[PDB]
């Protein structure tokens, strides 16, 4: 037998009423959103590296300027996200350590290095894209505060995306050299831009709980699926190539049918061995021990 | 023209340049909060930088802000010498800071009477933002300089290192008199007052010292600038120099 | 002959990247005679660069080693990751240079008896130079391991951090393979066990660890670098980018 | 009266018999020596950071070739030159160290800032010019350790300067940019250069003593005179100007006459308010800081 406790938590799941902060909820269900909220906090934080890699070096003052923006809203977005997390009973200074230490994950895609200012729109363009995918999905997350918060960031999100997709179509429309960067971004991001809706769904440990929780409403296929159909249409419209030789309508589905994901390289990356998790981790680090006098600078000052 | 072009510029690149140097820090911050602010004083003085830059395009009758950030060499660039150090410490970059924010206040509440009517209207946004600026660049020198032993004596280094560049904040030459008596550029000698004022109150109540030293470093208005604008600027204009002529 | 190019490409490339960075030491040397050094050193290696850059030029029909260093960009560019890695302090510029000295050193011994006249060459020069590079970094290693807590500490992180690249050093592609099968190229796999012997016993001697991490980064061949090549490249390239098609 | 030991060595000195480390010498030409090749060899390490801040950026590989084999001759001039000092009974640790604090001077010269890359070729033709002209004057200085060290400097020397001059050869012969770029950089560089060779006859302290021990063998204007005279017809080689209204040939004479130095900056240099001063110390004070571990390491490594 389910507890009463258990059992009142599995019918206002199923019908949809929001969980917030002081309902009682299963220790399995307020552990895994501590994961998921905290990890999703990481990543917009560890996601303003590699774009921030171009910052000084954007070529034209007004894709400069949006680019300062976006980093911005980034920064902004992981605090909605860690407020979120501290809802549940987490610390925000806690769960940044073990990011730091490498105990909590963050998304994969940020372990790729930015080659070329064509990896930026393409960043806002597929990256974002996924991004907004997975958030507008969570929207609906059972969580409350967890789904407040995704109302929030998708309204300022979609803007980026629309920003870094514009950014690629100059460069679409532009010269040669700058059709060839555009392609190579693309070649070096698609698949990488793919695994960040996770693991196959008969590969992923959390999602019977998370989808019986309502925390995830679709499952990872699903959404990765949603992504490629929607973004195809918009490779078109470039007049650019996806680096996918499996990659076909099926008009018996009304799908499209992609390629097999690179698993081994994933499991590689999640675990801390990609192109750049070194230095993602090292310069995070970096950051927080260089900063440590400043911190306690402002803390001492608001005491006295 | 001539002058008032030049001196359109000098605005801009001031802008532009230290816009630059808080591009550096994104995502290096000591909190996620500083990584913000410091992101969002870059963007306003990057707007600034484009207004500037887009008026003094106008008024030469050729090119853009584009043209005048990326195709100008340093011998070219005008900003002052103050905003092209480097980020050094979280002190330096706090020093920098709000001696430029003290000078674009005191700047921007006058220049906003300018008889020219683009100068006043652009230095009409820039003062709203530059009062900003200078609550968080004070701010924080009061929490250095009055927070550990450790941290008052960093900012008291920050302040220190960068002195001698102050003097330029109220320099003047012949672009600078002459568009102040046709009512249309601020004198930067009349600037100093203010600045001293403000700067000196912000210092003592950190509990830190005016620098002894007097400032005596200037150049950069005229194309004469330290060994830190080159590299700066190699970095900046890199794609542009590698593919000209283009729309991005 | 677009393998032998690409293949004499990479050696000219990792040359020039380590040259570069050597460069940057130029008097902030821990002693003049280390500035001395350091200078020598990259010196010899960007010899060594233009040696290969200059064949691999007349292998492709075109250019010279001038358009081949300022005119490709980091997706063309094919050094080692290793040698692009940042100075950092002192003990990470001796563990990056006692890595590529060491491998130099197994390398230019094997490549002085490749079929390919020019290269053989190439390498005879090379390998001379790369013995006296290899003395000093191995004594390095061994004085800062052996030395103070305080270095001992500082070169046990230098060599931690750095060993994730190594795994390059023993890289082998397609063109490698080719081109060995022809007795031209040397088959990197089989440069291990030299590197190994010379490297695990230095560490040793030096009171130091071999790393236990399996070394895992590749791609500088294939132009995938890490995001410290593109400012090396904005910095060296940009008055050719500025000023294109000149003598100097 | 003169002591016989001061007798003796006054009576050497006018037989021009090199003094050697063992003679016997007036303190204050012991001291005067001390600091002169003491700044001397200062300068040669202070000397490498202009040119060096070009190293990185130099436009062909041949070019920066050349330059990394001459900072690497400054850094060994300089070691000869502390040797020679030594002899005289001082350390080098110390009088380094005094550089540091800036109780000891270097060459002004060395607080102009390279703003470009035909500054380095300027350094090369006219600063090296200079340089040579004042220290092949001093191969028969009275104190042998000195002459000596300037016979062996010079030989390698002069090959920089001339690869100086061929470096403004090429952009004298180059585009209308490089061209405009080698005047820029003579307009910035040739009063520094003047100055070099030390103040006026008449407002020169060292000068009565340096002279009569024959430390200083010709004045600092007839070096300064003979300087002009040499390289006036270099820059008409270069198809180039001088930065002085005042530079006329005088037939009557035989020599050109040239304009008024700036004394008023070169005491302002001389006394640290320079351009770049307050940044060739820091890096250099920053340098010696920074690598206290390694001398200690090897201090360590060595006594084991
Ligand atoms: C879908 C999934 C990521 C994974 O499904 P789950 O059911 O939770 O897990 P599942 O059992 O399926 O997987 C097995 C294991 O591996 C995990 N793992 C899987 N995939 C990844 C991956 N790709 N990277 C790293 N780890 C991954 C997973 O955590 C689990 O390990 P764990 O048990 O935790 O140790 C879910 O957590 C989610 O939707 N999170 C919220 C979205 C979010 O975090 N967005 C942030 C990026 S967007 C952004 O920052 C905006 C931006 C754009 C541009 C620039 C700047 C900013
Ligand atoms: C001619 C003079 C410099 C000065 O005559 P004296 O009779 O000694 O003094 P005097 O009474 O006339 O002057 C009053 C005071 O001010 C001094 N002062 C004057 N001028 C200068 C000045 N320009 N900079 C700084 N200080 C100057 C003087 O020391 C005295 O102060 P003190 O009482 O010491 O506190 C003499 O010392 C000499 O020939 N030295 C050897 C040459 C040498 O040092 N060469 C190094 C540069 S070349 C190189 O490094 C190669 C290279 C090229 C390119 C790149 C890299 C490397």
């Amino acid at each position: 037998m389910r507890s009463t406790q258990e059992e009142r938590f599995e019918q206002r799941i199923a019908q949809e009423t929001a969980i917030e902060p002081q309902d009682w909820m299963p220790d399995a269900y307020r552990k895994t959103l501590i994961r998921q909220i905290g990890q999703h906090a990481h990543s917009e934080i560890v996601g303003m590296l590699p774009e921030g890699n171009w910052i000084t070096r954007a070529p034209t003052l007004r894709r400069k300027a949006i680019l300062l923006a976006k980093v911005q809203d980034e920064a902004g977005h992981g605090l909605y996200l860690y407020s979120a997390a501290e809802t549940l009973g987490c610390a925000r200074e806690d769960i940044y350590q073990k990011m730091l230490d490498g105990r909590m994950k963050y998304s994969s895609i940020f372990n790729y290095p930015t080659l070329s200012w064509a990896d930026i729109g393409v960043i806002g363009w597929l990256v974002d894209g996924a991004a907004i995918v997975n958030q507008v999905a969570l929207c609906r997350t059972s969580y409350g505060p967890y789904a407040r918060a995704m109302v929030k960031i998708c309204k300022e999100e979609s803007f980026h995306q629309r920003q870094g997709f514009e950014a690629c179509m100059a460069l679409a429309q532009g010269s040669e050299a700058q059709k060839q960067m555009l392609q190579d971004a693309i070649n070096r991001f698609w698949w990488p831009a793919l695994m960040m809706f996770g693991p196959n769904d008969d590969n992923s440990p959390n999602s019977a709980r998370s989808l019986t929780w309502k925390i995830k409403r679709f499952t990872n296929d699903e959404l990765r699926q949603r992504f490629v159909d929607n973004t195809v249409p918009q490779v078109e419209m470039l007049g650019m190539t996806v680096p996918d030789p499996d990659l076909h309508f099926d008009t018996e589905s009304g799908h499209y049918r992609f390629g097999e994901i690179d698993w081994q390289e994933f499991n590689e990356v999640i675990n801390g061995r990609g192109i750049c998790n070194q230095e993602r981790l090292d310069a995070k680090r970096k950051a927080w021990e260089e900063g440590t006098w400043v911190r306690e600078a402002a803390l001492a000052h608001a005491q006295k | 023209s001539n002058q008032l072009t030049a001196y359109t510029l000098r605005l801009g690149d001031n802008c532009l340049v230290l816009s630059q140097r808080l591009g550096e820090w994104c995502g290096h911050a000591p909190e996620l909060e500083i990584d913000l602010a410091l992101a969002n004083i870059g963007l306003d003085l990057l707007g600034q930088a484009r207004n500037f830059l887009s008026y003094a395009a106008e008024l030469a009758g050729e090119g853009d802000e584009d043209t005048l950030a990326f195709t100008r060499d340093e011998r070219q660039f005008s900003n002052l010498l103050l905003v092209e150090q480097p980020n050094g410490n979280f002190a330096d970059t706090i020093a920098r800071q709000y001696f430029i924010d003290a000078w674009h206040v005191a700047l921007f509440t006058r220049l906003m009477e300018s008889r020219d009517p683009q100068l006043a209207a652009i230095s009409a946004k820039a003062i709203k933002e530059a009062r900003y600026h200078l609550r968080f660049s004070r701010g924080w020198l009061e929490r250095l300089g009055n927070g550990t032993d450790v941290s008052g004596q960093k900012m008291q280094q920050a302040i220190n290192k960068l002195w001698r560049f102050t003097a330029e904040l109220f320099d003047a030459d012949e672009i600078d008199i002459a568009l102040s008596e046709e009512g249309i550029a601020v004198d930067p000698r009349t600037l100093r007052a203010a600045w001293e004022a403000e700067v000196f109150a912000g210092i003592n109540e950190a509990t830190l010292n005016v620098p002894q030293e007097q400032a005596y470093r200037t150049g950069g208005k005229k194309g004469l600038h330290t060994e830190h604008l080159g590299p700066m600027l190699a970095e900046m204009q890199y794609l542009q120099r590698v593919l000209p002529g283009q729309q991005w």
